[PDB]
């Protein structure tokens, strides 16, 4: 049997958020000049001439 | 008829390399104005007389609006 009062509820939610799927598009990124590129040992790679 | 034409064309020993030079200077001169609105590193320009293409690399990823605005 349909009880109007007892069937009523209050549903909560957040107000006005925005969902961003991609997450790295906001990142801009650049490389040092690859001649002066360095490894884990803090010592240059491609240096012998 | 004889028409005033104080400019360049072929029929000369000079035309190919000189046109390549002038287009190189032109594109180098133009390309120092896109820098007022974009950050890029010019990797390559190529000129063979009356044609030209320049590749350029950015600090970020490319969009449709940046290509359009660069073209304009």
């Amino acid at each position: 049997q349909f009880d109007f009062r007892a069937s009523m509820h209050m549903l909560t939610s957040n107000l006005t958020f925005t969902v961003y799927s991609d997450l790295l598009a906001f990142v801009s990124a650049d490389t040092v000049e690859p001649i002066n590129a360095v490894a884990f040992d803090n010592m240059r790679i491609m240096n012998e001439l | 008829k004889k028409i005033q034409y104080g400019a360049v064309a072929s029929g000369e020993k000079q035309t190919k390399a000189a046109n390549s030079i002038a287009n190189l200077a032109l594109i180098k001169t133009v390309l120092s104005r896109i820098s007022n609105k974009y950050s890029f590193a010019t990797k390559i320009i190529r000129v063979d007389g009356d044609d030209n293409y320049a590749v350029l690399q950015f600090n970020t990823e490319v969009t449709k609006q940046m290509v359009q605005d660069v073209s304009n």
